C-alpha cells in the first residue's frame, strides 16, 4: 500500500518539475537520482522516467537529462546493466516516433550516451547538453559515432 | 544678430526669405552651421533645416539643394526624421536614383557619427524603402557597416531589412541585377560574412545570398576539449568545467599551460574541486588550477613595475614619467582583459 | 515594498508585487502623471526580473507573455532593453558586457542591482 504512496509523491516531485524556476529545478535535479535509486527497485522509476522525459509538456529537459545520465550510472551492475540494454531497446522503439526533430535528435543523441560504455563516452555528455538546440552537422557526427559505438555495445 | 535672443521671428524670416526664392547658401550656411553651444541657436538649426527640407520638397524640379543638402547635412538631417516636412523629403529622396545613391554615399562616409543607438534607428527606419536601383549600394552598406553593431535588436531590424532587399533583389529582372552587383564584390561580402561570426548568426542573409550568386577514442577527446576549451571566450563555463574535470589528470599543467587558454574557466574549476573535496576524495582540477592561477599571478606582477609609487586619482601624470609605464602595459587591452579574470580566479580561491 | 523585497531577495515576491503595481497603475491611470514614473520603474524592473528568474510557460501569467512579446519610457532605454532581451535570449555574453556599459547611468541603482543579476546568472 505504501507503493502507490511512493508512485504519488514521486509524481508530486515530477510536477514540482514541470512547474518551477530553475534554481528550483536544479536542487530536484540535484537530489532525484540518489532518491530514486535508494528507495525502491528501477523498474518504476525507469518508466516514470521515460514517460516524462519525452513529454511536450516539458519546459527543458537539459538537467532531466542529466538525472537520466546518473540514473543509468547507477544502474551499472551486470544484470542491471542487460536491463538497462532492455530499457534502452523499449526505450528507442518509444524514440521512433517523431518529436520536433532538433531537439529529437539532441535527447537520441543524449539518450545513447548517457546509457553506453565506461571508457570515454560519458565524458562527451556535458558537451552534448552544452548546445540544446542548434543543429549542425557536427552534431551528426557526434550522434552517429555514438549510434556506432552503441552498436558494438549489444 | 536676431538669432540669439529670440528664435522664433528668425525663424519667420526663414519662411519668409523661402517663400521669395531667395537662397544664398552663404546666409543659409551661417544660420546652419555648415561644416558646449547654446540653445536658440540649436532651434535656428533646426527650424532653418526643417523649412529648407519643406522648401525642396514643395519645388523639387531644381536638383542642386538635394545634393548640397544631402551631402552636407547628413547626420543633423536624420536626427530629426519624425517630422511632416523632412518625412516629404525623404519620401521624396526615395523616388530618385542619383539621390538615393548620394544619400547612402553621404551615410558611407559619416556611419562613425552614427554610432548611437538612436541616430542608428533612426537611420534603419530611414533606409526602409528606397530607389530599387539602389539595392545593391544598401546592401553593402547594410554588410559592412550596419550588422557589426553590439546591439542586438539593430542587428535584427537590419538582418530583415538586407533579407527584404535581397529578396526585392531577386523578383526584379536578372540584366538589372547582375549589371548593378558585381561578383567579385558578392564574393567579397561573403568573405566579410565568412570571416565574423555573422554568419552563422544569420542564416537568411547567407541562404538568400547563395540562392542569388546560384541563380547566375582517447585523443579524439583531448582534440573536443581542446575544441571547447581553447577558444576566445564563450558562454560555456561549467559545462567546460566538466569537460576538463574528465581528463586523465596526469597531464594537467601541459593542458593548462597554453598560450590560448580560456583563463575564464579556472574559476568554474576551482568550483568543481571545491566540491569533490568537500564531498570526497581529493581532485586534480583544484591543484592544477591553484598551480596555474598562482603562476600567473605571479607572472602579471612580474610585469610591473618594481619601485612602486602611490595611486593619487586627482593629479595623476603629476610626479614622474612612471605613469607612462603604467598606461603602457596597462592599459593595454589584453592585459586589462586578463586582470579581473585571475581576480575572480583568486576570489574562489581565497 | 518592492525594493525591501528585493533586498531580502524574495525575487518572486517582488516580480508579484510589480505585477501588482502595474495592474493599480493601469486601473487608475487614464499615463495621468507619476502614474507614468511608476510605469517607467515597473516596466525596467520586470523585464530585468523575468530575465533574471526566466519562468516556465506553465507559471508564466498572461501579462508576462504581453511584455516578453512587445520585447521579443524613453527611447534609449527601450532599445537598449530590447537588445538585452535578445541578447540574453541569445545568450550572447559579449553583447552584455557591452551592454551594461552604456546601459549603466540609464538606470537606479537597484535596477543595476538586477541587471548585474541578470548578468551574472548567464555567467
Amino acid at each position: 500500500e505504501s507503493v502507490i504512496v511512493a508512485m504519488e509523491r514521486v509524481s508530486v516531485l515530477f510536477d514540482r518539475i514541470r512547474k518551477g524556476f530553475p534554481c528550483e529545478a536544479r536542487v530536484v535535479a540535484r537530489i532525484l537520482p540518489q532518491f530514486l535509486d535508494d528507495f525502491f527497485p528501477p523498474q518504476d522509476i525507469m518508466n516514470k522516467v521515460i514517460g516524462e522525459f519525452l513529454s511536450n509538456q516539458q519546459p527543458y529537459p537539459q538537467f532531466m537529462a542529466t538525472v537520466v545520465y546518473k540514473v543509468f550510472q547507477t544502474l551499472h551492475s551486470t544484470g542491471q546493466s542487460s536491463m538497462v540494454r532492455d530499457w534502452v531497446m523499449l526505450s528507442l522503439s518509444n524514440f521512433t516516433q517523431r518529436a520536433p526533430v532538433a531537439m529529437a535528435t539532441w535527447s537520441l543523441s543524449c539518450f545513447f550516451v548517457s546509457a553506453s560504455t565506461s571508457p570515454w563516452v560519458a565524458a562527451i555528455l556535458p558537451h552534448v547538453i552544452s548546445r540544446m538546440g542548434k543543429l549542425e552537422q557536427v552534431d551528426v557526427n557526434l550522434f552517429c559515432l555514438v549510434a556506432t559505438d552503441f552498436y558494438r555495445h549489444q | 544678430s536676431m538669432i540669439t535672443t529670440h528664435p522664433a521671428l528668425v525663424l519667420l524670416w526663414c519662411q519668409i526669405l523661402l517663400l521669395v526664392n531667395h537662397t544664398d547658401y552663404r546666409w543659409w550656411a551661417e544660420v546652419q552651421q555648415t561644416p558646449l553651444g547654446m540653445c536658440n541657436r540649436e532651434i535656428v538649426r533646426r527650424g532653418a533645416l526643417i523649412l529648407f527640407c519643406d522648401y525642396v520638397c514643395q519645388n523639387l524640379h531644381d536638383s542642386e539643394h538635394l545634393t548640397w543638402l544631402i551631402v552636407n547635412h547628413i547626420q543633423d538631417l536624420i536626427s530629426l526624421s519624425h517630422e511632416p516636412p523632412v518625412q516629404d523629403f525623404i519620401s521624396a529622396v526615395h523616388r530618385n536614383s542619383a539621390a538615393s545613391g548620394l544619400f547612402i554615399q553621404a551615410i558611407q562616409s559619416r556611419c562613425e557619427n552614427l554610432s548611437t543607438p538612436t541616430m542608428l534607428k533612426k537611420t534603419l527606419q530611414c533606409l526602409e524603402g528606397i530607389h530599387l536601383s539602389q539595392s545593391g549600394a544598401v546592401l553593402t552598406l547594410y554588410v559592412d557597416r550596419l550588422l557589426c553593431t553590439p546591439f542586438r535588436v539593430l542587428a535584427r531590424m537590419v538582418d530583415i531589412l538586407a533579407c527584404r532587399r535581397v529578396e526585392m533583389l531577386l523578383a526584379a529582372n536578372l540584366q538589372s541585377s547582375m549589371a548593378q552587383l558585381p561578383m567579385e564584390e558578392l564574393n567579397r561580402i561573403q568573405e566579410y560574412l565568412q570571416s565574423s561570426g555573422l554568419a552563422q548568426r544569420h542564416q537568411r542573409l547567407y541562404s538568400l545570398l547563395d540562392r542569388f550568386r546560384l541563380s547566375t577514442d582517447k585523443d579524439w577527446y583531448v582534440h573536443l576539449v581542446k575544441s571547447q576549451c581553447w577558444t576566445r571566450s564563450d558562454s560555456a563555463l561549467l559545462e567546460g568545467a566538466e569537460l576538463v574535470n574528465r581528463i586523465p589528470a596526469e597531464d594537467m599543467n601541459a593542458f593548462m599551460m597554453n598560450s590560448e587558454f580560456n583563463l575564464s574557466l579556472l574559476a568554474p574549476c576551482l568550483s568543481l574541486g571545491m566540491s569533490e573535496i568537500s564531498g570526497g576524495q581529493k581532485s586534480a582540477l583544484f591543484e592544477a588550477a591553484r598551480e596555474v592561477t598562482l603562476a600567473r599571478v605571479s607572472g602579471t606582477v612580474q610585469q610591473l613595475p618594481a619601485v612602486h609609487h602611490v595611486f593619487q586619482p586627482e593629479l595623476p601624470a603629476e610626479p614622474a614619467a612612471y605613469w607612462s609605464k603604467l598606461n603602457d602595459l596597462f592599459g593595454d587591452a589584453a592585459l586589462y582583459q586578463s586582470l579581473p579574470t585571475l581576480a575572480r580566479a583568486l576570489a574562489q580561491y581565497l | 515594498a518592492a525594493s525591501c523585497q528585493l533586498l531580502a531577495r524574495d525575487y518572486t515576491g517582488a516580480l508579484a508585487v510589480f505585477t501588482r503595481m502595474q495592474r493599480l497603475a493601469r486601473e487608475h491611470g487614464s499615463a495621468l502623471g507619476a502614474f507614468s514614473d511608476v510605469l517607467v520603474r515597473c516596466e525596467v524592473s520586470r523585464v530585468l526580473l523575468l530575465l533574471l528568474l526566466q519562468p516556465p510557460p506553465a507559471k508564466l501569467l498572461p501579462e508576462h507573455a504581453q511584455t516578453l512579446e512587445k520585447y521579443s519610457l524613453p527611447e534609449e532605454l527601450f532599445l537598449l532593453l530590447q537588445s538585452l532581451v535578445m541578447a540574453t535570449h541569445e545568450k550572447d555574453t559579449e553583447a552584455i558586457k557591452s551592454l551594461q556599459v552604456e546601459m549603466w547611468p540609464l538606470l537606479t541603482a537597484e535596477q543595476n542591482h538586477l541587471l548585474h543579476l541578470v548578468l551574472q546568472e548567464t555567467i
